[PDB]
């Protein structure tokens, strides 16, 4: 008979609370644990992974021809060859990756995001490509001399043919990655004036996610 | 080069383990990369359910349990330019479409011929292919690399389970970028793929 | 550091069923499923195998919402066992299906179901034969609900269960699905196929 | 290695018996008897001797359902004393009789009898005279169920009884039975026998 | 007054639940205990005895000829004597032996399974058989060769009158165990043409069972 | 050999001792085994109540407790096949068979001469004679042996009981493989049993 | 706020338990106990 | 695929202009490359 009263919270049911319940089959032992490789701890582990983004989701276009940024060899340089925005929560390029997916289930995040562009064209065609990056609160450059002069990457076909630009910061007016035509696309004879490049992004050691939410997706 | 560990995991050994000729190198038929072309995948335990000592000891043995390297390669010349995603999916559910279907053997277990994607974009699955790259991948970029290696240990809920009714994982080669060329070049580059099943455990000799 | 684990991603609780009692049928029946709702399900389908204890919670209520103190019975029925068939039939009173007496006044009813699968994880892509490809191996059980009286009364009842799991371990990733779902087999619309991403103005425009 | 042991094999509460209470007789008794229903009957047979501990739950109703605040008297009778004769009678204020107090509405009696047979362990199995062959040192008391009131309500009343056991300990184990049965005498049918095996098409067909 | 909140899962009579009850005669002392032969301890203890299986389980058959398997020196060699399957779950032989009547209480189990043959001829009267041991998903062999190559114990009657099979594997189509009339049964003259064979089944030390249930039997 | 000790444990000390006679070697009357016999059971207390030394300190004296080494053996020849289970059976209840009659005194005491089965398959207690070889058994095959030897232990809840109204296990003998012969052979062959009560205790000399 | 649940058997007035009861005068000393001879402990003593 | 399984070399231009394959043993029905 030890003294104790029912302090207020009681004889609710908490949908959050972490607090145990009586087992169904006590004393009854699961399956042992095996090996199975792949084994995953969180979310950001999930995030890391570069992931296509759609940046061509323009209307008019088809299911895989969605991913493809289209470059040809009739496009002047200092001309602008697609654009898409960083934040990978809001609709958009990023609603098709990974790491834009996972996002959403949260409500905040804050890190830095790795954007990759690997190119798809003959390997006797080459060519050069401005990325650059324009920090958050900074409207979308018209110019690309404008665009160079901030955070940017020189991308040179010949040598390689996957770039990778990290982009130093961003969180929850969101930053903007422009594709220049820096030069041309130059093109052999008997050979396509028309190419592709597909755009891929993941998180880095600095991501991390608070508050979880329900998607909006489904 | 182009050496990935799927996972960090190797094949490995816990049976029957014959290990002299099952674990050679099969090469399957290679696939005409077109112009319209959308992708095809392989069930990998079928893929290999008749090709000599394998086949004969899938067929005839009730459990296996076995790791796979893998090599895939595209022979294509320097005027052609395309990408191709290899992709090891395990347990690759292939999915009806209907607006309820049931597909049909010969798509859900295509054999060593392989099946085409009738939806790439959704990779038959309805799951969106450009997050496909959440598995141990490999790209195929006709200007970079022309062989793509993925060593895929065994991935499966339990040590040991048959090779016939279960497919372990499924092998996707889809041109994310439409194979283009010019007037007079090869109009279809071909896809081979060869398969070592490392360190290969088979039990329960049916007949 | 916390808020990104697969435990703590995976836990909290959520309606899971809606089951609805009537007492002229005199009991109703629910199996245990993780697809029944959509939100849930996206989430359990983004990893291949999945290990965890289910705790169910039954918050009962009557057509008005008052609450006689009747008394409940919720009847766990694993997998094998049949499930009853009438409000008086023999099934109800077999010791070795777990029941849990309370009644409408008193607070919900909550229990805690084990990892208890033939297998060391569940799976709900399963590629093979026992869209088909259904896993017997992933069937959690049964949940059962009647009034218990010497004469049937009547009430009529509704009843909402709340499912949370723990001590959850995943393997194996893949993507969130994108296309709308169609209740076990991951079938979609050929036709209406939604893009993953909104469409814009054009490639040029960040907005 | 925990699911198979004797404890864990008889550790379940169960249905041993349904009362039913009038108010108009006023009370109801019931012997404690493990006998009462086959499938609990056939698990405590398939052993010679026995030394447990019981638990008994009561989960008493209304005849619709409803549970108005009514005050209830579960009365233990060891054996040897006298069983209650009528509502008002003085076998119901003896002391030494232990008893429990609840209301309609509270949760259920759960009360603990322990090992009190005058040998070291029960048996089911008597062989010899005290079918016949009833031994009186498994008898293991009676429950006694009126409503506590100055005036006699009109309120009707059925209660159940389940039962668990613990720290169970078993000898000698013999056959299940096969038979059905015929409540305290394993009487059988000479004509109906019913075979073990469900008879097949020929002996050299293997389903 | 220590402060406490009635967290969910209070007021309710869990069936399965291992709690303590207040006890009825408290003090009270049980019958100290005596030493009892053939103490158990676990349902495998009763599961590794071997009992018998009613194989000639066939219609037209009385009580004590349906343990019987029956062997008759007018039956060609090559031939089939009796077949029947070996999980002890499912209704058939097994549903009168002890292992497969105690599984019948349970959901899964998972063992090696032993069964013995004894023959039960005169002394004088030899022969041999076959006893092949068909995996699971294998179809009923037709012949008896086919049944050869597999898993078989060679069982001549003149050296050995019980024989044993360990079978590998079993869990939850099943496996399938044959009498095959390996050569004949010779008879010396004044001695019956027919004898009969008993099959006995137990378990082994890799015997397990997982979650119980409640039997249909009743 | 066939030495059997029956669950392992042998016939002890803790009365009066006598173990001079009592322990000698009692014979009991040969059984016929005949091609239609159906098997007999004996009783042991009740079979050596009235042979000597060991009948006149069971009925005069009230409590008693021993051991037993029993020994059948079945003289048949090398051309007489059949197979006879002998198997001791704690608590023996010989039931009755009605669709309650109440067997008599000449079934469950039948006495040094011992009963026959009506119903062997059932063993006369609804139990499937099949699942009779839990118990300590002994085959004795025509072909293989003759002496089937069990060494059983005082199986008793009870340190001490009385030797003239309680059985304390019974032994039964059954035909499982029914005795066959050809033309001029012995129609029906003894069956012999002797027993040696090891280390009999005696209390309470009544008159 | 620890977390606790009304497992079943509260809310019952068991006779034969011994359990403890809140006195009615806390704190309050009885009379210091006296040697009286004759004492018992048990039955057995008036049984011999 | 059914030369597949014997004895083989994976030939590709790209890579190896030149190959060899070593016969294991042959005597005086024949063996066919």
């Amino acid at each position: 008979g030890i003294p104790a009263e029912l302090r207020p919270g009681t004889n609710q049911f908490l949908t959050t609370d972490d607090d145990t319940a009586a087992p169904i089959l006590p004393g009854f032992t699961p399956t042992p644990t095996i090996h199975i490789p792949g084994e995953v701890h969180s979310l950001l582990e999930l995030c890391r992974v570069e992931t296509i983004l759609e940046v061509n989701n323009t209307t008019e276009a088809t299911g895989l021809t969605r991913l493809l940024i289209p470059v040809s060899s009739q496009n002047k340089a200092d001309e602008l060859c697609a654009a898409f925005m960083v934040d990978p929560g809001r609709i958009g390029p990023w609603q098709s990756t990974l790491v834009g997916q996972i996002c959403r289930y949260y409500t905040q995040w804050s890190g830095s995001l790795k954007v990759t562009f690997m190119f798809t064209g003959s390997f006797m065609a080459t060519g050069k490509m401005l990325v650059a990056y324009s920090p958050p609160g900074s409207a979308q450059p018209a110019n690309r001399e404008t665009a160079m002069l901030g955070t940017h990457v020189i991308w040179d076909f010949g040598l390689q043919s996957s770039v990778s630009l990290v982009i130093p910061w961003i969180s929850n007016t969101a930053g903007v990655v422009t594709l220049w035509y820096q030069t041309n696309y130059v093109v052999p004879p008997e050979t396509p004036g028309e190419a592709y490049i597909i755009a891929m992004g993941a998180a880095q050691d600095n991501f991390t996610l608070k508050i979880c939410k329900d998607t909006d997706e489904v | 080069a182009n050496i990935v560990l799927a996972y960090g995991e190797w094949p490995e050994y816990c049976p029957t383990r014959p290990d002299v000729s099952v674990n050679r190198f099969y090469t399957l038929d290679s696939k005409m990369w077109q112009e319209n072309s959308t992708g095809w995948y392989w069930k990998f335990p079928d893929v290999l359910n008749k090709t000599g000592v394998f086949g004969q000891n899938a067929q005839f043995h009730y459990l296996y349990r076995s790791g796979f390297c893998l090599h895939v390669q595209c022979n294509a010349s320097k005027f052609h330019q395309g990408a191709l995603l290899v992709a090891v999916i395990p347990e690759f559910v292939i999915a009806g479409r209907g607006s309820a279907p049931h597909p049909g053997f010969t798509t859900t277990f295509p054999g060593t011929t392989g099946a085409t994607f009738h939806d790439p974009y959704v990779l038959d699955s309805g799951v969106p292919l450009s997050q496909a790259l959440i598995y141990p991948h490999q790209w195929i970029n006709l200007r970079t690399n022309n062989c793509a290696t993925v060593i895929v240990p065994y991935i499966n809920a339990v040590p040991f389970d048959s090779a016939i009714n279960h497919s372990n994982f499924g092998l996707i080669v889809i041109p994310v970028s439409p194979l283009k060329y010019s007037s007079g070049a090869t109009t279809a580059i071909p896809i081979t793929i060869t398969i070592a099943p490392l360190n290969s455990e088979f039990g329960g000799l049916r007949q | 550091v916390l808020e990104t684990t697969i435990n703590h991603f995976f836990s909290r609780s959520g309606l899971v069923g809606v089951v609805n009692l009537t007492d002229g049928t005199g009991y109703a029946t629910w199996d245990i499923d993780i697809m029944g709702f959509v939100q849930l399900r996206r989430k359990c389908e983004m990893f291949t195998y999945m290990r965890f204890n289910a705790e169910f919670t039954f918050v009962t209520t009557t057509k008005n919402g008052e609450a006689r103190p009747y008394m409940l019975q919720y009847m766990y029925v694993p997998p094998g066992a049949p499930k009853p068939t009438g409000r008086d039939a023999f099934q109800w009173q077999t010791a070795t299906n777990p029941s849990v007496f309370v009644k409408l006044t008193d607070p919900p009813a909550q229990v805690s179901v084990p990892f208890m699968s033939p297998a060391s994880a569940y799976q709900w892509f399963y590629d093979g034969y026992p869209t088909y490809g259904l896993c017997p191996n992933n069937m959690m059980g049964t949940f059962a609900v009647r009034v218990v009286s010497r004469e049937a009364s009547q009430l009529k009842l509704q009843t909402r269960v709340y499912m949370k799991l723990k001590h959850v371990r995943a393997w194996v990733p893949r993507p969130i699905r994108s296309q709308p779902y169609l209740k076990n087999f991951p079938n979609y619309d050929s036709s209406k196929i939604t893009n993953s991403a909104r469409d814009r103005s054009s490639i040029k425009q960040a907005n």
